């Protein structure tokens, strides 16, 4: 029922489109270059392990068959990434002949031979510029006879979805003949390498050589890009606690990847850049600087109207009041400096904020926060002090006063000594100030006092909550959270179950007015046990006959009928009562 | 069905006025999908009513200048080689291969990478169904939608919807999940599936005839052939996968047994072969009368 | 010398090649059913359609190509065209047109469009026979032949040899008993009779007969001294009663006639090398090389942990009887067997039970019906596994006392 | 290659007679079983090349289609061009009498070996009763020798063939596997010594594996261990009793750590479908043999039963349910009901209680009596 029709950019729809778009497209762009960078720099710990692997297996060749059995976390979500980057290094110091096989374009064992011998064929036919089995060997034997004889390497991208009959087959024509072909293949096995003891029955099992790789477990791979990605002066767009909460949290419950999470960052900054119209300042401050002195008034009126900068106005004296509150050229004047306010708050928030996560790192139990992620979380969703848990790190933090609390002092001090003039200009030179604290920690009292006057000028001076703190801040923090959850992560079981139940949409519906559907499923379950079908056809007949006098019998039996006929169908049709086939009828209730 | 459908909107459906206004609720947010299609996201949007009109009403308001396959799935011919076939034709211009699925599959992906800017995007009217799903079949959808020129909206209306959508799978098109009500009854599903109150004729049984291979039809020849020889023993409680493997093996139809199985899923598909497991835990296999299966392959050979 | 190679180049060809010797025993009255028919259907034009059902290594091929070789001794070469098919090869309707095109010598015309309706193709393939004619059709192993998808090369010959009257004879060898209760019913109606024979062996007495006629030095002479030598000595080995004896024990496990072929030719080749008139001692190991238990070779030569599984999955009917079971059953009767035992030897540990299933599902001794510990079957018998473990040779006396408890 | 026998003298000798010379006729077809150690290749590739008796050799593991299997055949045979190809099986008996119509085996029994049959079983029904009777389908001098792991008495295609000749090659016995695990090749001791720790090395190790090959390469490793305190110590009874401490250790350990990782939904959802799988006898109602393995259970008790596990501020989101099936992908959970719909079948539990306690106790929570008792 396919019916193709055929024929025969920058719509975006005050927030003008063309740069608003230009200024989305540069941002999410950039944004994901450094999300691909640093990626790959965490994996090289890992992976070049792998090459001095590969290079002493291959290299001993004058039985045997290696197999590196990677274990990769459960996040199957950006599995192709370190692929792609493992492809590449592996490319690199290693030979120009790895292919990779997906485990979906392979059911069995001619789809495997024909699909490996074609990418082993584009791979070999670019860079040293067909069903067939022992014709891979001959363009083997054909392809490099010299360079030490190259291995070609295989990747099984998932070991576990492969049926057992190919991969078993596969295996022992590889080991048969490799006097010419080395073959070093390496599946990434996606739980444990326990597994390859399951799909490989015992023979095949001993024909190989194993020998495993860890792989970076996730939570440590999402504190450097969450780390780096938000938590930065860099990048202009910051994130609401609220939205940042529920994005972290349907990480570490449900999904467990990082590639959902720069998606819902990605949603974020879309949804901002289209929702409110001084989202179009969101750079850095000499790019502020540009447009905020030429812009239009309304939207001038909208950076005096919204509610932050009211506030503002609250809390300030008559006679700039009168001139700044309508007129442009005095409100560039106060606006221009509060967005390097914004971008000072930023500044002295976050390097004091690693100061007090590696301070709170080196604590025994930890009870502020497990991990640099969860101190955002604690310093913005009740105030800090406010709260009992930075009660708990001060009362902690005085009795821990010996040489571990001044070496990790020292140590901590060292980790932002690199970010002293990392920072290179703070916004009270608190490096100089912080160090000038900090720079008597070779030469016990003067740890505790030290300790005093260096945690309440750093917390009680910057690190608060961000809104009513600062005005114009709507700019740089998107904050809708279950308008955006619906959006990311939805429940149909929930909405059917609300609609179905109260489908009440404002005319007294609320708790036998406007449906059919609900009529059939309230009054199906009015009856909760399960159900057959001409009673339940006289007793949906009863309840809308109660709506007809409430406002000749066997046309409005036949009306009756026909209406509830096209109500359970789609009664059906939803997921619940399944029909219950070879009886004289009934309808079983499958959800309760 | 007939002439219980005459009846079918007589007099008063008991709202009106709200029914249009909360499908005019959502006329406001189609520049929005728009937007967020052309970023490479793909919508899903489940309901409790009938929004494929809605979908129709946003073809015509923003889908005047691009190519759209708007494929059903509620009524039972499709399954996904009409898609790729159609797609292959009435899009590309072209005629494409036709040895097999994963040929076509990885053709059409082919021609899309080296051509740019061809701006095709299809619409699938309820992609959950009994006939569009399955791993074969829904990660054709997937591969084929991953790309950047490919946007595909659907809409899921089962309880257990989300289901087949392992996290591989689902990575393979970026959903984002709206949520609709509209109330309208769901007239084409219904129309078109079937009603109870007048087994499979002869139609769909064509239809699976003129899809599959020339072997396929042998093989069911031999299944329908023991069932048809042996209808009115009550004892007969179906062929075991393995008399039924050296059965068609002797025949020369099929060469494995990973084939046969995957032949034989994907004929449990169309519902006319049922599993039953007997008191081994070896599940043998009977299908759905006996007056009904004379009458094809009396046809089939004069 | 010239004797023993000529002996056995002579003996070895109709010893197990199944060459033509032409000595036929047991057939006499089918053989002369079979001639005049043939004659009468291969002299005039009339065309009639035999059938031969029989056993497996019995009669069949070689009376069908006696009768043809003697036919063909006849002329007025007669142009009989003789077109042999075998249903093993031409599996399906397009490889046995080619197939009947190969035999017929038609390509020097040229004939290279496939026609829908195959009676046109069969009738086009005898029609341009007929202008430039007898064919015989030797349809040989038919009970794969009844397995076409539309059964075209049974049906549109017998419609052309009642039909076309060119001379033709429908020759069908068959092997499984219900040639006519396999084929189909428009077929079967159609023109499948006409007179069906069957095949059966014969008594022993005269059995012992056909042994000395087959393993006698024939007619033809390597040296007749050395025919008169050996075939008195087959006579001497066939009058004493232990080769008598063999014999009639290959008699009530085979009448074959093909099994007598295997028997004797592995005593043929014990011969040559030295006493080339050999003993019935010699005959009675040639029998015994031909092994009775194919499967106590398989046992015998398993490790003992193997075996001690094996009787615990035996075990595992003689109590809790009929299941298919699973590993942890097997697990739990082999440790409480040990744990009946005092000595810690044989508690090996979890990890490696598992290398002795893994082992043994590849002799298919077990059977698989969620991957390693689930539903398994064992075919095979006790009384063979009984046997097996009191002629292992290093068979412990633990697993001795396994046996006996059982 | 060296080696043709190590002591299989008596069925290598009636192997050797039966080919018999060239110009006459042999057995149509031979059938070799035997368990996997014993020599079946090593004992008929040493004997054919000493007679190089022209042969054509293929396993049936490499060649997967019945295209390559006769193709690698003729191919192999003609060099005894290009492809010579052949789709079909009438195809290569009409190929095959051109191929063997040549001076160096026209009257020279041709061998077309083939190994491990056992895969050959399940190619077609066509072409094991079509491969035995080559000897008169084709009339060209041809032996086809098997050799299988599997009996004869599977291997038959139930309406019979032509019953090929049947060789048992024994299995190796336990003096004859003291002299040919490597009494031939130990390089710098007496081979009285290597024998020596061999002899004791394997009767103590008869009992596990006789296969060879795995035997020769745990002796080829635990004897230069053994064989380094002799040289550098210096009484083979004293280093006998040395050599079984490790050898006790070595047969026990020739699998990291069984804890994963997961997200802490899918941590409740695989305990509940454990708690759901293992006592599953309508016992929903108590607390809110074993043996056999795991009973199916559908999809809505599990959901009722992750409910109760977990603290109740779930809701069915579209992830909960894509996490439900993303096990199954990975294994943990099993769909037994094969197409019975995408609506909830039953899902069986497939992991093993040790790695469940482990899941279950890294989030707070203690189950064993809770599980089955
Ligand atoms: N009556 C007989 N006279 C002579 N030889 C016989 C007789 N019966 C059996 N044989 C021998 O037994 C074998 C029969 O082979 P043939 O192929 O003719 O029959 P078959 O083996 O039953 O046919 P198929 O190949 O279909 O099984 C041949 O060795 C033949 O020499
Ligand atoms: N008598 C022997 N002397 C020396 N080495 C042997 C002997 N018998 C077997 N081997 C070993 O066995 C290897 C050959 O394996 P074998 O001949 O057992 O394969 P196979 O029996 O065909 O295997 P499968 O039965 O699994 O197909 C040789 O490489 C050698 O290492």
């Amino acid at each position: 029922g396919c019916f193709v029709f055929k024929p025969n950019e920058d719509y975006f729809n005050p927030e003008d489109s063309k740069l608003r778009f230009e200024t989305y497209q540069l941002i999410w762009q950039q944004m994901k270059s450094e999300n691909e960078r640093l990626q790959e720099e965490l994996n090289k710990n890992l992976f070049d392990n792998l090459i001095e692997f590969l290079q002493k297996s291959h290299s001993g060749f004058q039985r045997e068959i290696p197999t590196a059995a990677l274990v990769l976390g459960v996040n199957v979500t950006d599995h192709d990434l370190t692929f792609g980057s493992l492809t590449e290094a592996l490319q690199n110091n290693v030979t120009p002949y790895v292919v990779s096989l997906q485990a979906k374009d392979c059911p069995d064992m001619k789809h495997f031979l024909q699909k490996l011998i074609s990418q082993l064929m584009d791979c070999c036919v670019d860079i040293k510029s067909q069903k067939t089995d022992p014709k891979m060997l001959s363009k083997k034997r054909t392809t490099s006879s010299q360079w030490q004889s190259p291995p070609v390497v295989v990747i099984l991208k998932d070991m576990e979805s492969f049926a057992t009959k190919v991969l078993q087959d596969f295996i022992i024509i590889s080991s048969q003949h490799l006097h010419e072909f080395p073959l070093i293949l390496i599946f990434g096995i996606a739980t444990s390498p326990i597994i390859i003891h399951r799909l490989l029955p015992h023979a095949v099992s001993s024909l190989l050589c194993i020998e495993l790789f860890q792989s970076l477990s996730c939570k440590e791979h999402l504190t450097t890009v969450l780390d780096k990605l938000l938590l930065t002066t860099q990048f202009p767009f910051k994130i609401n606690e609220k939205v940042l909460q529920v994005l972290t949290n349907i990480f570490l419950y449900h999904d467990f990847s990082v590639q959902n999470f720069i998606k819902g960052l990605q949603l974020s900054l879309l949804e901002h850049f289209y929702s409110q119209p001084l989202s179009v300042l969101c750079c850095n401050l000499p790019e502020a600087k540009r447009r905020i002195n030429f812009l239009s008034n309304n939207q001038c009126e909208n950076i005096r109207r919204l509610p932050s900068f009211r506030r503002y106005v609250e809390k300030q004296a008559s006679e700039k009041q009168v001139a700044l509150l309508t007129n442009e050229r005095y409100l560039k004047e106060e606006t221009q400096l509060l967005l390097e306010n914004l971008h000072v708050y930023h500044m002295n928030y976050f390097l004091v904020l690693r100061c007090l996560h590696k301070f709170t790192s080196s604590l025994p139990k930890y009870p502020l926060g497990r991990q640099i992620r969860e101190l955002y979380c604690t310093c913005l969703e009740k105030n800090i002090w406010d709260s009992e848990e930075y009660a708990s790190v001060l009362q902690l933090l005085r009795m821990l006063a010996k040489d571990e609390l001044m070496t990790i002092l020292e140590k901590c001090f060292k980790v932002f000594k690199s970010y002293c003039e990392n920072h290179l200009g703070s916004t009270a030179k608190r490096i100089e100030e912080f160090l000038a604290q900090f720079q008597s920690l070779d030469e016990k009292f003067e740890v505790l006092r030290e300790n005093v006057v260096n945690f309440i000028d750093c917390l009680v001076r910057e690190y608060l909550l961000p809104p009513e703190t600062q005005p114009l801040h709507e700019v740089v923090y998107f904050s809708a959270a279950h308008a955006l959850r619906e959006h990311l992560n939805a429940a149909p079981r929930i909405a059917l179950h609300t609609a179905l139940n109260n489908p009440y949409y404002y005319l007294k519906n609320e708790a036998n007015i406007a449906p059919d559907i609900c009529i059939a499923y309230k009054l199906h379950l009015e009856c909760s046990r399960l159900i057959n079908l001409v009673d339940w056809s006289e007793a949906f007949a009863t309840v809308v006959t109660a709506a007809e006098k409430m406002d000749t019998s066997e046309e409005m039996n036949e009306i009756i009928h026909a209406r509830f006929i096209r109500a359970v169908s789609e009664l059906e049709l939803l997921g619940f009562i399944k029909p219950t086939k070879q009886k004289t009828d009934h309808v079983a209730r499958l959800t309760w | 069905q007939q002439t219980l459908r005459n009846l079918l909107s007589k007099v008063s459906p008991s709202f009106s006025a709200e029914l249009k206004q909360l499908n005019q609720q959502y006329e406001k947010l189609f520049h929005k999908w728009m937007l967020q299609l052309h970023l490479g996201f793909n919508i899903v949007l489940y309901g409790l009513g009938s929004k494929r009109d809605l979908l129709e009403r946003f073809r015509t308001t923003m889908l005047q200048d691009s190519i759209h396959v708007v494929i059903n799935g509620f009524f039972p011919g499709i399954s996904v080689k009409s898609v790729l076939n159609s797609i292959t034709e009435e899009v590309l211009d072209h005629m494409g291969t036709f040895r097999s699925i994963l040929d076509q599959l990885d053709w059409i992906v082919n021609k899309f990478k080296e051509d740019s800017s061809l701006e095709l995007f299809l619409l699938i009217h309820n992609l959950d169904s009994q006939m569009l799903r399955g791993e074969k079949s829904q990660q054709i959808i997937g591969q084929l939608s991953s790309l950047h020129n490919i946007y595909l909206i659907a809409s899921i209306d089962h309880l257990n919807a989300p289901l087949m959508w392992d996290h591989a799978k689902q990575s393979l098109f970026n959903w984002l999940w709206y949520e609709t009500t509209t109330y309208s009854p769901y007239t084409e599903e219904t129309s078109y599936e079937n009603s109870l109150l007048v087994s499979l004729p002869l139609s769909s049984l064509t239809h699976v005839l003129r899809s599959l291979t020339p072997n396929a039809r042998g093989i069911f020849r031999l299944l329908i052939k023991y069932q048809l020889d042996n209808q009115d023993n009550p004892s007969y409680i179906g062929l075991s996968f393995q008399d039924f493997y050296q059965q068609c093996r002797e025949a020369f139809l099929v060469n494995s047994d990973l084939t046969l199985r995957a032949q034989l899923t994907e004929f449990r598909d169309h519902k006319l072969i049922r599993t039953k497991k007997g008191t081994d835990g070896v599940e043998y296999l009977l299908i759905p009368d006996n007056g009904t299966l004379t009458d094809f392959l009396e046809k089939e050979e004069e | 010398t010239e004797c023993l190679s000529q002996v056995q180049r002579i003996l070895r060809e109709r010893f197990c090649r199944q060459s033509p010797h032409s000595n036929l025993f047991g057939v006499q009255v089918q053989y002369k059913h079979l001639s005049e028919l043939l004659k009468r259907t291969a002299l005039h034009g009339e065309s009639n359609s035999v059938l031969i059902i029989g056993p497996r290594g019995s009669g069949k091929t070689m009376l069908i190509n006696h009768a043809l070789k003697e036919l063909m001794e006849i002329e007025e070469s007669e142009n009989v065209l003789q077109v042999h098919l075998n249903g093993l090869l031409q599996i399906n309707d397009k490889i046995a047109l080619k197939e009947i095109t190969r035999q017929l010598n038609l390509e020097n015309v040229v004939g290279d469009k496939v026609f829908g309706s195959f009676a046109e193709n069969l009738s086009f393939l005898l029609e341009a026979l007929k202008k430039g004619c007898p064919v015989i059709f030797i349809l040989d192993e038919f009970d794969l032949f009844a397995h076409h998808k539309n059964q075209t090369l049974l049906y549109n010959l017998f419609d052309i040899s009642q039909s076309a009257q060119t001379p033709i004879a429908v020759i069908g060898l068959t092997c499984r008993l219900d040639i006519l209760e396999l084929l189909e019913k428009r077929v079967k109606s159609r023109f499948s009779h006409r007179q069906i024979h069957l095949m059966n062996s014969f008594g022993f007495p005269q059995y012992v007969k056909i042994f000395k006629e087959q393993l006698s030095l024939p007619a033809e002479f390597p040296d007749k001294v050395f025919a008169e030598k050996w075939n008195e000595n087959v006579q001497y080995l066939s009058e004493d009663r232990s080769v008598q004896e063999v014999l009639q024990k290959h008699f009530n496990i085979s009448k074959n006639l093909r099994s007598l072929h295997m028997l004797l030719m592995l005593a043929l080749n014990r011969v040559t090398a030295s006493h080339p008139f050999m003993t019935a001692v010699d005959l009675m190991e040639a029998s015994q090389l031909c092994s009775m238990d194919s499967k106590a070779n398989i046992v015998h030569g398993l490790s003992v942990l193997e075996i001690c599984l094996i009787i615990a999955m035996k075990h595992l009917n003689d109590i809790y009887e009929e299941e298919p079971f699973n590993f942890q059953m097997v697990y739990n009767e082999f440790q409480k067997f040990v744990q009946r035992k005092a000595h810690s030897v044989y508690n090996f540990e979890k990890p490696v039970v598992m290398k002795a299933f893994e082992h043994l599902q590849q002799l298919e001794l077990i059977k698989p019906m969620e991957r390693e510990y689930q539903l398994m079957k064992l075919l095979l018998d006790n009384t063979q596994i009984m046997n097996a473990l009191q002629k292992y040779p290093n068979c412990p006396t633990d697993v001795r006392q396994w046996a006996t408890s059982s | 290659l060296e080696n043709v026998v190590l002591c299989r003298e008596s069925q290598v000798s009636i192997l050797q007679s039966l080919f018999g010379e060239r110009h006459h006729f042999s057995f149509p077809s031979i059938f070799i079983y035997g368990h996997t150690a014993s020599g079946k290749t090593y004992v008929t590739q040493t004997l054919l090349k000493t007679l190089e008796l022209p042969h054509v050799f293929v396993n049936c593991v490499e060649c997967f289609t019945l295209r390559l299997l006769l193709e690698q055949i003729l191919n192999k045979l003609n060099h005894l061009s290009t492809e010579i190809t052949c789709e079909t099986f009438n195809d290569f008996v009409r190929l095959f009498k051109q191929v063997t119509t040549a001076e160096n085996l026209k009257d020279q029994t041709v061998y077309i070996v083939l190994d491990k049959a056992e895969y050959l079983r399940d190619m077609e029904a066509n072409l094991l009763p079509g491969f035995l009777r080559l000897q008169e389908l084709a009339d060209r001098n041809v032996t086809v020798l098997f050799l299988s792991e599997i009996v004869w008495e599977k291997f038959r295609p139930n309406t019979g063939c032509f019953e090929p000749f049947v060789l048992y090659f024994p299995d190796y016995s336990i003096g004859n596997l003291q002299k040919i695990l490597s009494h031939d090749h130990p390089p710098e001791y007496s081979a009285d010594f290597y024998a020596a720790y061999i002899n004791i090395l394997l009767g103590v190790f008869y009992t596990v594996c006789r296969d060879l090959k795995e035997l020769r390469h745990l002796a080829v490793l635990n004897f230069p261990k053994y064989c380094e305190p002799v040289v550098k110590g210096e009484d083979t009874r004293k280093l006998w009793r040395n050599i079984e401490p490790h050898l006790k250790k070595a047969m026990q350990t020739v699998s990291a750590h069984t804890h994963v990782e997961l997200p802490y939904y899918s941590k409740f959802i695989l305990i509940a479908a454990y708690l759901a799988s293992y006592n599953p006898a309508r016992t929903d109602k108590r607390f809110f043999n074993h043996l056999l393995g795991p009973k199916p259970f559908p999809l809505d008790r599990l959901l009722a039963i992750l409910y109760s596990i977990v603290d109740s501020r779930v809701a069915p989101t579209a992830n909960i349910f894509s996490q439900i099936t993303s096990l199954v992908t990975l294994q943990l959970l099993t769909l037994v009901g094969h197409d019975d719909q995408l609506d909830g079948p039953k899902y069986k539990c497939t992991v093993s209680l040790d790695f469940i306690r482990a899941i279950a106790r890294t989030v707070n929570f203690d189950i064993i009596k809770y599980l089955y008792d």
